[PDB]
């Protein structure tokens, strides 16, 4: 199984700054990454299903990028809805396997 | 005339198989197609399915996939409605209607006088 | 790299006559087949898709036959336009090479 | 719109088994996977098994192979995992999720259900 | 009516490199392939490779890897052709093809330019 | 599929009024060109007969007082002229899907 | 001694429209790969990802066999990319793809002289969509996002028919599709 690890488990950010996620794999999965996000009443949306930038129904202030081995997504400008867990999912090879995610929280 | 007819009509008890037929008459038979419906004395129409001559094939209803075949002779231009595994819920009435060209059927214009199954013992 | 030859580069038969070019296969090609045409001083024409499926807006002399690996082409007779080369060339595998070609000129 | 209405909260006793359920509406069930997801509480999601609801094949991971039994039924346009032989560490929240075209994400996800076991 | 027209002709010293140009026009572009042939005179026909105009993904023929590099421009319909490391032996003329309109094969040519030159 | 509902389930119309048979469909049937709804009338002890075709035209060997309206959902056959002869069983058809399904069916009967 | 169901979705009476297409998934059997290999009977036959020599190496996860039936004009939009009133409205393919796209002439079964009016494409909705994604709901456009009922004002019904008939041309034929994809993803078969 490829396991990937979200080095942070949490971060502190303000509103209106720039903030940024990393990502890393065990091997490379060849661009086939996927950003998640939960937000804490339970429901979990897509926001990115390619690794560069290819968005599903979302407001553009999230621009993924990274390729290779080691990825980030990031917000450009934030806002105070936007406060949530975000996941990596892997989905180049089966069994899928996702990230441990960050909590965001104001500063 | 555009002529349809099928067999006499027969009594099968459940268990066995029974072949309907239709013979036609009055035009070329690969042009136009052959369907097949039943109605159970007293309640409403339903599609069973229909026959392709020209290009040979044949196709279903979902709800009678599988107790019901087609088989058509080309020459004697007879259509033979199979059914099988007869309950008394298949005792109605069969007609062998004619629709369109191959893959455009909308509307069974001719019709003819209709079979009716009876299972007993 | 498969490859696909003809066995004259010279063929002379006269006007109203009744000719046959021949391509080998050096491999096996199942189906797959195409013949091209041209005049010196233009680009070629696409003349039979497939062996025998004569291209629209074309005369209805020619007619390719042969399956396996051998294959042909016959036109029923000449004309003042068919005196150009004949191309034979796969599509079967990767690199589409043509033929040596084959000039029917008038004798 | 298309939505996963997904099953209430339940409780449940050692050694039991408990039939969950993830209703599919708005799109069609008959063509696409559906995935089965697990959470503990403060950890990721992990992939359960994934079925395709047009003939019942099925694919499990290594780990759940024995616990979790998935099956679906198509006119009722819902999935079913049967977890069996209940232990204490199963009590976590249960998402499904599924979606068109597998490599770009699992675009439709469930409202997630909980489960606990406890006397 | 479906038009290709490559540039004018060329004439070039050994050791260079060279750039020629295949304007399309009369359909839309983003559809059909560009393919590549080379023809010395009085030859037969061998091949360069072909190129995919939305995405920009090229093959080539292994007898030409380090000597062209395709690459298109969707603003304005042209592909090109970026001849490098050129010597003699090269003294050929460049067609540009497309599939035909209703054919679909890979391979299958049915539509020219007029065509290059190269010394 | 697609199942049809008639209303009312036993008209009775009288000569000098008209009949108003109501075939409602499930799901939308029409597109643009078209509307892919046929209608059927079937006299005791026989089989079916084309009345409609496309839920306006007419079929050639009609006795001209039979055409349909309705577009979308909603579809009726109208009988302005009424007679001794039309007291018969009449039934609604649909063709937008391969498996077809008939309708429900009304009758008409006169005082 | 189990040779997969090729011989039922290629050979079918009446392949469903494009507005409308069915898939059929085929896995645990033995693949042909050499009854479709004639080259006068199809037409297409261009596959990405793969070359056409599938019947050595055994890309066998599951394969995904799509079919429904397009215009002559537009069946070109059957492709990865390819902005079009069929794919970006009916059958969207995604940009990669490991997949097969087959297609053929058929104005002997689905042409009549008459006029055939039974194929249906969805030409005027909502945006995009996504790959893979169908739909089949039939309600009435509106370019407001608030609904009618057409013959009102300027909204009219999201569906069209082809209107094959024998007369006309090659580009407004019938044209069947079938379009496999594989789908490998490290699994056993
Ligand atoms: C569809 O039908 C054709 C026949 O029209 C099938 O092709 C035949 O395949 C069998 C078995 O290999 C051969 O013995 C016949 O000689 C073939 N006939 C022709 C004319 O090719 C085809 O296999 C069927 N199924 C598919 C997948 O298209
Ligand atoms: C490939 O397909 C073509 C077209 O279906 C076949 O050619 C037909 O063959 C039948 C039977 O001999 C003839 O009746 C038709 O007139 C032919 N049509 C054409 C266009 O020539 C061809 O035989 C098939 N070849 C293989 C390999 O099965």
């Amino acid at each position: 199984d490829i396991q990937m690890t979200q080095t942070t488990s949490s971060l502190s950010a303000s509103l209106g700054d720039r903030v940024t996620i990393s990502c890393r794999a065990s091997q490379d999965i060849s661009n086939y990454l996927n950003w998640y996000q939960q937000k804490p009443d339970g429901t979990v949306k897509l926001l990115i299903y390619y690794t560069s930038r290819l968005h599903s129904g979302v407001p553009s202030r999230f621009s993924g990028s990274g390729s290779g081995t080691d990825y980030s997504l990031t917000i450009s400008n934030l806002e105070q809805e936007d406060i949530a867990t975000y996941f990596c999912q892997q989905g180049t090879t089966l069994p899928y396997t996702f990230g441990g995610g960050t909590k965001l929280e104001i500063k | 005339e555009v002529q349809l007819q099928q067999s006499g009509p027969e009594l099968v008890k459940p268990g066995a198989s029974v072949k309907i037929s239709c013979k036609t008459s009055g035009y070329t038979f690969t042009e136009y197609t052959l369907h097949w419906v039943k109605q159970s004395h007293g309640k409403s129409l339903e599609w069973i399915g229909g026959f392709d001559p020209n290009f040979g094939g044949a196709t279903y209803n979902l709800k009678f996939e599988d107790k019901a075949t087609l088989t058509v002779d080309k020459s004697s231009n007879t259509a033979y409605m199979e059914l099988r595994s007869l309950t008394s819920e298949d005792s109605a009435v069969f007609y062998c209607a004619r629709g369109d060209y191959g893959t455009s059927y909308a509307y069974f214009d001719f019709w003819g006088q209709g079979t009716t199954l009876t299972v007993s013992s | 790299d498969i490859q696909m030859t003809q066995s004259s580069s010279y063929l002379s038969v006269s006007l109203g006559g009744r000719v046959t070019i021949t391509c080998k296969a050096s491999d096996h090609i199942n189906n797959w087949l195409a013949w091209y045409q041209q005049k010196p001083g233009n680009a070629p024409r696409l003349l039979i898709s497939g062996v025998t499926n004569l291209e629209t807006g074309v005369p209805s002399r020619f007619s390719g036959s042969g399956s396996g690996k051998n294959f042909t082409l016959s036109i029923a007779s000449l004309q003042t336009e068919d005196v150009a080369t004949y191309y034979c060339q796969q599509y079967w595998s990767f690199p589409w090479t043509f033929g040596g070609g084959t000039k029917l000129e008038i004798r | 719109q298309v939505q996963l209405q997904q099953s209430g909260a339940e409780l449940a006793r050692p050694g039991a088994s408990v039939k969950l359920s993830c209703k599919a509406s708005g799109y069609t069930f008959t063509f696409y996977w559906m995935q089965w997801l697990k959470q503990r509480p403060g950890q990721g999601l992990e992939w359960i098994g994934a079925i395709y609801p047009g003939d019942g094949d099925t694919r499990y991971t290594q780990r759940f192979k024995d616990k979790a039994t998935l099956t679906a039924d198509k006119s009722s346009s819902t999935a079913y995992i049967q977890l069996s032989s209940l232990a204490s560490e199963d009590s976590a929240v249960y998402y499904c999720a599924g979606g068109e075209y597998d490599n770009y994400g699992f675009d439709y996800w469930g409202q997630g259900t909980t489960l606990t076991v406890s006397s | 009516e479906i038009q290709l027209q490559q540039s004018g002709p060329e004439l070039v010293a050994p050791g260079a490199s060279v750039k020629v140009s295949c304007k399309a026009s009369g359909y839309a572009f983003t559809s059909y392939n560009m393919y590549w042939v080379r023809q010395s005179h009085g030859k037969s026909l061998e091949w360069i490779g072909y190129i995919v105009p939305y995405n920009g993904g090229t093959t080539y023929n292994q007898e030409f890897k380090g000597k062209a590099t395709l690459t298109v421009d969707k603003s304005s319909n042209t592909a090109y052709i970026h001849l490098n490391s050129l010597t003699s032996e090269d003294s050929a003329v460049y067609y540009c093809a497309k599939e035909g309109t209703y054919y679909g094969y890979d391979g299958v040519l049915a539509d020219w330019g007029q065509g290059t030159l190269v010394t | 599929d697609i199942v049809l509902t008639q209303s009312p389930a036993s008209l009775a119309v009288s000569l000098g009024q008209r009949a108003a048979i109501s075939c409602r469909a499930s799901q939308s049937v029409s597109t643009s060109s078209h509307n892919y709804v046929h209608w059927y009338q079937q006299r005791p002890g026989q089989p079916p007969k084309l009345l409609i075709k496309y839920a306006s035209n007419l079929e050639c060997g009609v006795p001209a007082r039979f055409s349909g309206s309705g577009s979308g959902t909603d579809f009726t056959l109208n009988i302005h002229p009424v007679e001794e002869e039309d007291s018969a069983a009449y039934y609604c058809q649909h063709s937008w899907e391969i498996p077809y399904t008939f309708g429900g069916g009304t009758k008409l009967e006169i005082k | 001694t189990n040779l997969c169901p090729f011989g039922e979705v290629f050979n079918a009476t009446k392949f469903p429209s494009v507005y409308a297409w069915e898939r059929k998934k085929i896995s645990n059997c033995v693949a042909d790969y050499s009854v479709l290999y004639n080259s006068t009977f199809f037409s297409t036959f261009k596959c990405y990802g793969v070359s056409a020599t599938k019947l050595n190496d055994l890309c066998f996860s599951n394969v995904y066999a799509d079919s429904f039936v397009v215009k002559g004009d537009d069946v070109r939009q059957i492709a990865p990319g390819q902005t079009g009133v069929i794919a970006d409205y009916n059958y969207k393919l995604p940009d990669d793809f490991m997949g097969c796209v087959l297609a053929w002439n058929t104005r002997n079964i689905d042409a009549t002289s008459t006029g055939n009016y039974n194929y249906k494409y969805r030409y005027l909705r909502h945006g995009k969509l996504r790959p893979f994604e169908r739909d089949i709901s039939n309600v009435p456009f509106s370019p407001d996002g608030k609904p009618c009922t057409p013959p009102a004002l300027n909204c009219y019904w999201p569906l069209n028919d082809y209107g094959f008939y024998t007369t006309t041309g090659i580009g407004y034929q019938p044209y069947r599709v079938v379009v496999l994809s594989f789908e490998l993803l490290n699994a056993p078969a």
